[PDB]
DNA sequence: ATCAATATCCACCTGCAGATACTACCAAAAGTGTATTTGGAAACTGCTCCATCAAAAGGCATGTTCAGCTGATTCAGCTGAACATGCCTTTTGATGGAGCAGTTTCCAAATACACTTTTGGTAGTATCTGCAGGTGGATATTGAT
DNA sequence: ATCAATATCCACCTGCAGATACTACCAAAAGTGTATTTGGAAACTGCTCCATCAAAAGGCATGTTCAGCTGAATCAGCTGAACATGCCTTTTGATGGAGCAGTTTCCAAATACACTTTTGGTAGTATCTGCAGGTGGATATTGAT
């Protein structure tokens, strides 16, 4: 019987998923919510494939950047976790309200 | 016979250039020395991100340069990654940092 | 065209493993429960604001497909200039 | 089949010059072909409103000049200005 | 001695529609010229980048139309597109 | 002769909007319209502007707007705000607000 | 013998300044700094006097903004008074680091 | 009485414009981070005006040269021209 | 609670900075009539690649367990707020002179047009090679003890 | 520290994807040359409006005092990490057509050029007024007790 103390894993992935760059998101499952964000604009709508790569390429690469902000956000008030105050306080200083 | 290109001492193409500020309707009229110091210009910047560039596929025991080295390239330079700071470089991650707190003990 | 099978919910395939991973990938070490609807609502505003954007790019080329490009110029149009698609 | 330009085989060149064993990927070599029609409509853009700003119909070389400084950082700016100074003063004696 | 133009009299002219017993300060006039130089700007650089990307070498209306839509938030946006549309029409049939 | 403007039913300059249009170079060419649509649009967007400072001017008693007055209609608004969003306006101030931990115990 | 509490003179002046909209820095001062820094990127320099106001309007906005969200990030940390580090994390945020 | 043009900055006015931000206490030390970032924004507008200036071969920076410099820099200002 | 020091409120008055009003004016746009050039919808059709179906590769969901993080409580001590005004720096206003801006000039350089050559792209069919992804095998890191 | 469970790091290999290659060709380039148009530097110069400075105004540097904030210490409760476990969903590879995108004709529309009419910026002189800044006294707020 053997266990990791909570925080080994953890930096083990960062150090893991800072070394590579494939998307993090699964495909099908991306594709089906641009799909249905889009219908919901206009209906009868196609997407080249290389359109859905680059939404996605661009929303991890916004998403990633957040959670630096975010990280930041919760280190600042000495705490290690983040928490949905920290992405608040990311948003808002960065001027997305 | 001779290009503008080699007259200028130039790898990128200042014909195609003059071509691409005409057609761009950034003035009425373009002079002679522009698309020359222009393509000069875009030479040199991508003379420099590729040698960076160079170094982290070398660094990475590589031959090819993939969208990653850019990318270390770029973020690992104060200028080009002020340059691009406001750009996203598709298939190319992250500078592996990790805030010091995160870190194990004491 | 027979039947056209109906898309909801699908903000759900954006999975809390996948979100982990985004975290890590951004140098998170500890996650509330409570980040994952966060960034769920923070991931379909994003995307609404650029397929808004992508899908008037394609209406106004009277086309109903949207291209690399379209998306490509919602980016810059919004600050998040993409390299690697055409643009 | 209608011709798709890109600014490949200068890249290409320039990277010859610099890492004569080096090679680049489609992808990578993508992200350069953006990267250089970025750093263009840029400029161009720059070049455009100053010369508007200046009530100017031309854009001339002291035009592209100024935009360089307007947009690059401290040390590319005064390494790219010797090079496009360079390859202007080499144009006008080579005829 | 050179005429400065400016847009300062039809933001006059639509003042006294919209308010006729109030009037305006200097200060807050050239700020209220800025605002409709500004989205000018906004409007027809949009409009000009719609241009180029469909190979057209015209800026017409629908460029006008989709720039507003791109540019507004959602009501300004409705609503300057109906006031758009309405001016054209009226302009066409008028003889 | 009757202006385009009168034509269009617009106190926005037809004409000078067209002429505007052309030594920009935005395009090779300009349709009809096209300064109709626009010189509406800024027409349109002027008087939701002077009709909100106007209300801003009676609540603070006065009939004179000023830079105050643009300042507290246009970021009392959703909208215009999120429109002139990194904009300034000089001499504007900015909208009273105290974050509520830093009000006194009752 | 009268003496107001910590904060209530604090809590006027947000009130009072809040409410107006003059420049909270003196014109001479803020005319030497410019002049001063336009001396290491041309010498022999002269200002329009719409110049100077420009800037100053434009420095000050910048700061009364700025001193917002630094204001949000004290709060953040469970705190009531600015510290630098609170001014470090809202223009890292910004991306102006 | 030798001093900087920096701390003619003074603390009641950075004082004044916290208050404006809405701030009821301010640390010591934020005086001098404030010259600091104030420093840094004054030398890239100024840069870039004076770079107008420059390439109008003028000795002169007027409110136009700035309010340019402001608009590149994403800081448009509305009431000095343009 | 009460009492009093001081800040805040509203009303009314007043001089003038800064607003609206005005006519000449003339000059420069904007609009009107004639001839020229050009763009892009519509009609048509090759053909890329998008949507939509079945089989294989591995990541997701869920329950359990307890480590250690968060956030409450308390508290000592440090640090920033408030305070009074003579004192020194900024503001207001007075006046030469730099330079910016208006104007005219003329030519070097740019646009235009018309053969003339070169080249950058693709396409067809081939030909080479960096490295991703598999294996096993030797060394670090981690956590119990 | 000692032991050991598990991750990590090499090294070496091998198919094959995707990269470099090459031979044919060509349309759209870029180049060359000669003709005609003009933008903007260049030079003189007129008048703002900018630097400078004396006198008048008034905000701030000072140090002392202590309220109340920040941050260290301590702790219980419980959230969120780790991991085992069962299997559903995505990924990968191979077959039909909507629509994109490339060619051409043709007029509806924008350009151009010159002409003739008005509008909008300025300046001139004067013309007018909304309100910042001051008074007075009534009432609210804050803080001591
Ligand atoms: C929040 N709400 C309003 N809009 C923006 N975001 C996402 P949806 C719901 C559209
Ligand atoms: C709010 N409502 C009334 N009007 C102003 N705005 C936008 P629409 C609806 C017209
Ligand atoms: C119509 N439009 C223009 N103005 C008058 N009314 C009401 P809002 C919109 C201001
Ligand atoms: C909550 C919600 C869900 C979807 C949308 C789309 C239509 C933009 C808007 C709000
Ligand atoms: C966009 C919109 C919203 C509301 C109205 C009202 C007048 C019904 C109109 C347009
Ligand atoms: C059409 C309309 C009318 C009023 C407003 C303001 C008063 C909110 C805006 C648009
Ligand atoms: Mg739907
Ligand atoms: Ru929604
Ligand atoms: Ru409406
Ligand atoms: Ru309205």
């Amino acid at each position: 019987p053997h266990r990791y103390r909570p925080g080994t894993v953890a930096l083990r992935e960062i150090r893991r998923y800072q070394k590579s760059t494939e998307l993090l998101i699964r495909k099908l499952p991306f594709q089906r919510l641009v799909r249905e964000i889009a219908q919901d604009f206009k209906t009868d709508l196609r997407f080249q494939s290389s359109a859905v790569m680059a939404l996605q390429e661009a929303s991890e690469a916004y998403l990633v950047a957040l959670f630096e902000d975010t990280n930041l956000c919760a280190i600042h008030a000495k705490r290690v976790t983040i928490m949905p105050k920290d992405i608040q306080l990311a948003r808002r200083i960065r001027g997305e309200r | 016979a001779k290009t503008r290109s080699s007259r200028a001492g130039l790898q990128f193409p200042v014909g195609r250039v003059h071509r691409l500020l005409r057609k761009g309707n950034y003035a009425e009229r373009v002079g002679a020395g522009a698309p020359v110091y222009l393509a000069a210009v875009l030479e040199y910047l991508t003379a420099e991100i590729l040698e960076l560039a160079g170094n982290a596929a070398r660094d990475n025991k590589k031959t090819r340069i993939i969208p990653r080295h850019l990318q270390l390239a770029v973020r690992n330079d104060e200028e080009l990654n002020k340059l691009l700071g406001r750009v996203t470089i598709a298939q190319g991650g992250v500078l592996p940092n990790i805030q010091s707190v995160l870190l194990p003990k004491k | 065209k027979r039947h056209r099978k109906v898309l909801r919910d699908n903000i759900q395939g954006i999975t809390k493993p996948a979100i982990r991973r985004l975290a890590r990938r951004g140098g998170v070490k500890r996650i509330s429960g409570l980040i994952y609807e966060e960034t769920r609502g923070v991931l379909k505003v994003f995307l609404e604001n650029v397929i808004r954007d992508a899908v008037t790019y394609t209406e106004h080329a009277k086309r109903k497909t949207v291209t690399a490009m379209d998306v490509v110029y919602a980016l810059k149009r919004q600050g998040r200039t993409l390299y690697g698609f055409g643009g | 089949k209608t011709r798709k330009e890109s600014y490949a085989i200068y890249v290409y060149k320039v990277l010859k010059q610099v890492h004569p064993d080096t090679g680049i990927s489609s992808k990578a070599m993508s992200i350069m072909n953006s990267f250089v029609n970025d750093v263009f409509e840029r400029i161009a853009g720059e070049a455009s409103r100053l010369a508007h700003y200046n009530k100017r119909s031309t854009i001339t070389s002291r035009e592209i000049q100024t935009a360089v400084r307007l947009l690059l950082p401290g040390e590319l700016a005064k390494h790219a200005v010797s090079e496009g100074t360079k390859a202007v003063t080499k144009y006008t004696s080579a005829k």
